[PDB]
């Protein structure tokens, strides 16, 4: 019920944002900002009145809350939305970036904000959307809708010091590979409902309703194969991934459009919804080659991450590596691995915000990006080094932070699952340490090697502060806590678990 | 004893708030939040220990939270209070105390004054954490937290480079002892489906009944985590170079905290080595080998905070081969002992530092006594109960405990390892010492911590024993008359250590003067003060590489590879876009080639 107000509620903002433009230029951000809280305070009731800690696994399906209305009959396609433990988690995550990234761009006064708070609030609506519909072409048209205000912000309102031919170039590069891959999973969805429509007779979107599908040997391989390519791409997986950093080098300098559409995690969200439960035989035939995929995304960010002369796409390789172990941690088929991967998702999103808040204050400051260029910063800004060390800590796995609490839930999973790639990714545990303290050591350590960098810089604004100490809160909240967030998702990974090992 | 749980929520309260201060509270106000945090917490350490002694000898339990709980994966926040766990939360709060009273008087004039402070508090709750808790994972916490504070109190001078690289290699050898570590932990979780130790400790035996396989790995990766921690065999390589902080740096992290770690992780899981008898032997073997090159390396160093660090070396090889030979409570009081005199070394070695107003090589000083009598008071009872000085010092007991045990087992080449670790030890320590301290000379808040450690470096600290009555088990009793020959070749080994030490350097170094020019000489000084070449080996064997894949990688070649296709398709439309040349003709020939074309398929496909 709530659901539909849950996605027109950023739509109907972000057009409020663009038409109370008139009234004056700073009007947009406050009603882009009330919309946000509205958002979050929906997603916040939801979680309060789900009795998500409760509820117990019965099967897919099972939604704590369920709306359906009519789209295009004639394919059977309905406006389908759907909400249990692991959606609701992800929304409030959603909710929350939203926040943040209002909140991070809120100092701008640009001639024309209003529609890129549009832009903002469409981008986090088709995220929401993307995590509540479980109708295929509903999921579809979120998946790809989410695109086309992603690639307007980045060439438009991007990074103002590079020029307009490389963020246009970035850009395009993105939509291309997230809508080619869209694209090949829309394919997977037409074919996998064309064998439910021989098989049976009813034409059909519903995730419910091709759950059961009966299907031979190899075309289920070919849908699985759709799905993952999509589902890789945005993840990303190597080697599927170069628009991630190409795109955050590109972003825009408040760094709020990196939280709103970039650092959600929608594609593996749909490889624990969608891959794994439609198509669980060819899922775990696939599972060998996802893992070593995995593994090799791991060490193939690390390797990045410790090579990049710019902090933005540091971080743009930690976003990799630790996706690669989300990705590990989805084909193993284990309880623990999955509630691990949830923890460490949240987690991720959480640090990954972090830090590049940060980095988009630090660039307010100091106007560059270039490791050459900075040094010994803590001696120079009063809050900023002290808590981007915090979140450098944060991203190598070190206990008090979710994220240690993700990767080794994950990693105990996978060893009851498979050794020698828990192993091989410890040791990428050990790479991520290195590369954290590589950009430590490069940025706020040492002498600095600039003029820039040789004068004092003024300290951070009062949101800011707050903003980035209350996801200091919530990362040592998770590190230390993370039993309501176990409980609110014991049930869907509990029903998406079962099925798949019930069903090899 | 209901308060076990202040003894981390002090120190956590002592670190955010100097964390959050900023440097904006004064120094004094400052020193008194550390100093005094720590001191609650020693405080508290007493009265726990009082109701301890009180309560006969009983293990306290006390639950806070649970971690994680996932199906049957149930990690809790439970804390445990046993003699050996009440041993390693004194000697950390104690120790910890007199180093920040000590530090509080030698940070004076320094800039990160509450940094250090809250560093150093953040490294007292995570010992504090590790030595409390009851479960692998909560012990995995405070271990890596131990290792992060000693990572940002190591690169504490960040201004130097040479700190920072210091504190990249420190850390990183840490992280791959704590992999190790984790590996164990995953065995053990994979095998018995739980983390508690008294929960391994009882169906371990039932479950590796068949085969012994995985408990024979589960202990090996738990040496590896130690000798990770320790800074044994083959892990020992950062802690020379990661000297970079501050003297009570070094005094908390070879004396009292980070390098026990390994021990207490050994001790603590004795059952689980115990069943895997190789394991315990390969522990032992370690030590022994990690103490003999920790003597060989500390004889031809130059420098006194790096010969201390191999002195040190030695002193936790010593504590891993007793460990080796089921000598436990041996080992934990040569913990007390070795963290005592350490601690009064480095800080006796700050004081040096600090009349000498530079950090500079052995050589450049000498006849120091004259100039600081106090400080060279406090060296020589330091460097007396590191050589095993018979009778008066704690040290020659806890080592006499060392070889009684490890002589009662039926180890040999051990005994004959630590008689010839122990002269090694008297030879470079005096060594040190003489050159120091002897020669021709060339250029409230601190009194009481050395006074305390001055008289704990004595025989009152061998007066004090821990109680491990009923947590470890009991040494195997050796004969009275090889005890007393034991005792009385330890002692013989120690003077004549000192009288070669008196020969060779309090005179005029003639005879090191003429062992050193050959090429004999050249090379084994190469080699022994290299750390007999690991370094250089994990240099080239695992650094370069690494540089050079990183190198290798930076042009993203994977992109470039899924980029290709772009190319190919702006090639291929270069290509057809020759056949729009604006010429009606070529269209009509084309017309023509496709109608062609089109009837030449439609005739062979028929
Ligand atoms: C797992 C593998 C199998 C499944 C694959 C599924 C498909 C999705 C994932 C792969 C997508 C690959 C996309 C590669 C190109 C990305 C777009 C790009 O880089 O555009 C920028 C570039 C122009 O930039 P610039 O370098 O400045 O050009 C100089 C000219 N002025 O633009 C250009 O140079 C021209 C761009 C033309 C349009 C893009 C290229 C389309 C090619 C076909 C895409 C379909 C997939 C085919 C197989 C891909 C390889 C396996
Ligand atoms: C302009 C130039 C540049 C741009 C263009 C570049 C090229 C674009 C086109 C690329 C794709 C080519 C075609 C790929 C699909 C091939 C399908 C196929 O061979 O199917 C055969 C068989 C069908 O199954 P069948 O046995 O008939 O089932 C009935 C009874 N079992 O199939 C099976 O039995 C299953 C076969 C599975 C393996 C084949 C598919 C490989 C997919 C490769 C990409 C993804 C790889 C994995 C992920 C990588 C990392 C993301
Ligand atoms: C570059 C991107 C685009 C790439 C090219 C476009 C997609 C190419 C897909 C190639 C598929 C090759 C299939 C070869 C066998 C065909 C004959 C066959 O076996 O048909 C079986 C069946 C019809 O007989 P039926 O009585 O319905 O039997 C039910 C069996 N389940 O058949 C059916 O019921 C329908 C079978 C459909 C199979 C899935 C097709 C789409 C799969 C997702 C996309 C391709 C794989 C992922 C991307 C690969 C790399 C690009
Ligand atoms: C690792 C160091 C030592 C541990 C202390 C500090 C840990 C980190 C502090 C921040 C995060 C705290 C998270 C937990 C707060 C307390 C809430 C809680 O856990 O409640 C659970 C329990 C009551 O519920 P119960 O059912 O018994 O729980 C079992 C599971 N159902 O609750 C109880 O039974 C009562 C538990 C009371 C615990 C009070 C701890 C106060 C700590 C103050 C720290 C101040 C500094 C914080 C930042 C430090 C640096 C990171
Ligand atoms: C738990 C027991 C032990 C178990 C193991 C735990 C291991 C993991 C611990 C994770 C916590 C972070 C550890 C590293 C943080 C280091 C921060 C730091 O260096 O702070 C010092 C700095 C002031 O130092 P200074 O250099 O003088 O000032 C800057 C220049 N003007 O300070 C500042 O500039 C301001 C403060 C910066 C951030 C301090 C730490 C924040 C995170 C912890 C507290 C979070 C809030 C409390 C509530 C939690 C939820 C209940
Ligand atoms: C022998 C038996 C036991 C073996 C156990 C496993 C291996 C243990 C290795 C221990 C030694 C590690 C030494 C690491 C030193 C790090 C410090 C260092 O060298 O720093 C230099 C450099 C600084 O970085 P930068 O930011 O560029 O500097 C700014 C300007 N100074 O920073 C760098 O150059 C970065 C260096 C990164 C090093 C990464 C090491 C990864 C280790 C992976 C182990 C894998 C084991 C299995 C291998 C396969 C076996 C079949
Ligand atoms: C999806 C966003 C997640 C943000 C981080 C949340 C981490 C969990 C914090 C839970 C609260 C912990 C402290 C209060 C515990 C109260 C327990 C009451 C029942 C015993």
């Amino acid at each position: 019920m709530l659901l539909p107000w849950l996605i027109l509620i950023p739509f109907i903002g972000g057009f409020l944002c663009w038409q109370t433009e008139r009234f004056g230029v700073k009007v947009p951000r406050w009603i882009a900002l009330i919309t946000m809280g509205l958002t979050l305070a929906l997603s916040l009731q939801l979680w309060l009145q789900g009795g998500y800690s409760l509820t117990q696994s019965a099967g897919i399906p099972q939604w704590q809350s369920e709306f359906d209305m009519p789209w295009i009959p004639r394919f059977g396609i309905s406006i389908h939305l759907a909400i249990d433990g692991l959606s609701l988690l992800m929304v409030v995550l959603t909710g929350l970036l939203g926040v943040l990234a209002v909140l991070c761009s809120w100092k701008e006064i640009e001639k024309y904000q209003g529609f890129f708070h549009l832009n903002l609030m469409w981008i986090l609506g088709g995220v929401i959307g993307v995590f509540l519909a479980i109708d295929m072409f509903l999921f579809f048209f979120f998946w790809e809708m989410m695109l086309v205000p992603m690639y307007f912000l980045i060439a438009l309102w991007g990074h103002k010091a590079s020029d307009g031919k490389t963020r246009i170039t970035a850009a395009t590069k993105f939509f291309i590979y997230t809508q080619a891959s869209g694209l090949v999973m829309l394919i997977a969805i037409l074919a996998l409902v064309f064998v439910h429509y021989n098989a049976t007779g009813v034409w059909t979107f519903n995730y419910e309703e091709l759950l059961n599908t009966p299907m031979s040997s190899g075309v289920e391989y070919l849908l699985m194969l759709g799905f993952f390519i999509a589902f890789a791409v945005k993840m990303p997986v190597v080697p599927l991934h170069g628009w991630l950093p190409d795109a955050h080098s590109q972003a825009p300098t408040a760094g709020s459009v990196d939280l709103a559409g970039i650092l959600l995690k929608t594609a593996a969200y749909g490889l624990l919804r969608f891959s794994l439960p439609l198509f669980p035989n060819a899922s775990a035939e696939f599972a060998p080659i996802a893992m070593w995929l995995g593994v090799i995304g791991i060490f193939y960010g690390a390797w990045m991450a410790f090579a990049q002369t710019d902090i933005k796409r540091l971080i743009a390789y930690t976003s990799v590596s630790h996706m690669g172990f989300v990705l590990i941690a989805i084909y193993t088929g284990s309880q623990l691995a999955y509630q691990g991967a949830v923890i460490q998702m949240i987690a991720h999103g959480l640090s990954a915000a972090g830090l590049f808040i940060l980095c988009g204050q630090l660039y307010e400051r100091i106007h560059t990006r270039d490791m050459r260029m900075m040094g010994g910063l803590w001696s120079k800004m009063k809050w900023l080094p002290a808590l981007s060390l915090f979140f450098a800590v944060a991203t190598l796995g070190m206990p008090g932070t979710g994220n240690f609490v993700g990767e080794f839930m994950i990693l105990f999973g996978s060893f009851q699952v498979v050794p020698v790639i828990t192993v091989i990714s410890t040791f990428g545990l050990v790479f991520a340490s290195v590369y954290s303290l590589a950009m430590l050591h490069r940025a706020y350590f040492g002498k600095a090697k600039s003029q820039i960098a040789s004068q004092e810089l003024p300290g951070m604004s009062l949101r800011e502060l707050f903003m980035i100490l209350l996801l200091v809160v919530l990362l040592v909240l998770l590190g230390f806590y993370p039993q309501p967030i176990l409980d609110t998702s014991h049930s869907a990974i509990g029903n998406i678990q079962q099925w798949f090992v019930n069903s090899v | 004893m209901n308060m076990l749980a202040l003894t981390i929520i002090l120190p956590l309260i002592g670190f955010v708030l100097l964390a959050f201060s900023r440097g904006r509270w004064s120094e004094n106000v400052s020193a008194i939040v550390g100093v005094g945090s720590v001191g609650l917490a020693a405080l508290v350490t007493a009265f726990i220990g009082v109701d301890f002694f009180a309560n006969g000898e009983q293990t306290y339990s006390q639950p806070l939270w649970t971690w994680m709980s996932v199906g049957d994966f149930n990690i809790g926040f439970n804390l445990v209070l046993d003699g050996l766990s009440l041993t390693m939360l004194s000697v950390v709060t104690g120790v910890g105390f007199l180093i920040h009273m000590y530090a509080s008087w030698y940070m004076r004039g320094e800039e990160g004054y509450s940094r250090f402070f809250a560093y150093t508090n953040l490294f007292i709750a995570s010992m504090v954490v590790l030595v409390l808790a009851d479960n692998l994972l909560l012990m995995y916490l405070g271990w890596e937290g131990v290792g992060l504070c000693s990572y940002l109190l190591i690169g504490f001078y960040y201004t130097d480079p040479k700190n920072g690289a210091a504190a990249m290699k420190a850390f990183v050898v840490t992280r791959v002892g704590d992999v190790f570590l984790a590996f164990a932990l995953f065995i053990l979780y994979n095998e018995l489906g739980t983390l508690n130790f008294r929960e391994m400790v009882e169906l371990a035996p039932a479950h590796f009944a068949d085969g012994n396989n995985m408990l024979m790995w589960a202990t090996l990766m738990l040496l590896g985590g130690a000798v990770g921690k320790s800074a044994q065999l083959p892990l020992q390589t950062w802690l020379a170079d990661a000297m970079a902080g501050p003297t009570p740096v070094s005094a908390l992290i070879h004396a009292a905290t980070m390098v026990t770690a390994g021990v207490y992780l050994i001790a603590r899981t004795h059952g689980l080595f115990l069943m895997t008898p190789e394991v315990l032997h390969l522990v032992g073997i370690v030590g022994a080998v990690t103490l003999l090159l920790a003597g060989f390396a500390a004889l031809v160093q130059t420098d006194i905070k790096r010969v201390l660090a191999y002195s040190t070396m030695s002193q936790i090889g010593y504590m891993f081969l007793a460990l080796g030979v089921q000598a436990w409570d041996a080992a934990i009081f040569h913990l007390m002992t070795h963290a005592f005199f350490k601690a009064l070394l480095f800080l006796a070695s700050g004081s040096v530092i600090l009349a000498c107003h530079h950090e500079q090589n052995i050589f450049k000083m000498g006849g120091l006594r004259k100039s600081i009598p106090l400080v060279y008071l406090c060296f020589l009872v330091g460097g007396a109960a590191l050589s095993a000085l018979p009778l008066v010092t704690a040290g020659f007991f806890s080592k006499d405990e060392i070889l009684a045990g490890a002589m009662a087992n039926g180890h040999i080449n051990l005994m004959v390892a630590g008689l010839v670790g122990a002269f090694m030890t008297s030879l470079y320590t005096f060594r040190m010492i003489f050159i120091v301290f002897h020669g021709k000379e060339q250029i409230v808040t601190h009194s009481l911590p050395l006074i305390v450690l001055l008289i704990l470096s004595t025989f009152v600290g061998a007066l004090i024993v821990p109680p491990l009555q009923g947590v470890l088990p009991q040494t195997t009793e050796l004969a009275h008359g090889s005890m007393l020959t034991l005792e009385i070749t330890s002692g013989v080994v120690a003077v004549v250590g000192i009288l070669l030490a008196a020969w060779l350097w309090l005179g005029k170094r003639t005879l090191v003067t003429s062992i050193a020019n050959s090429a004999p000489g050249r090379l084994l000084s190469t080699w022994w003060y290299n750390a007999w070449g690991f370094d250089w080996l994990y240099d080239k064997v695992f650094v370069k590489p690494f540089l050079g894949i990183a190198w290798l990688l930076k042009r993203d070649p994977l992109n470039s590879m899924m980029n290709i296709p772009a190319v190919l398709s702006r090639f291929a439309g270069k290509g057809l876009l020759l056949s729009e040349n604006g010429y009606l003709r070529w269209y009509v020939a084309s017309m023509s080639i496709g109608a062609v074309v089109v009837l030449a398929l439609l005739m062979v496909l028929r």
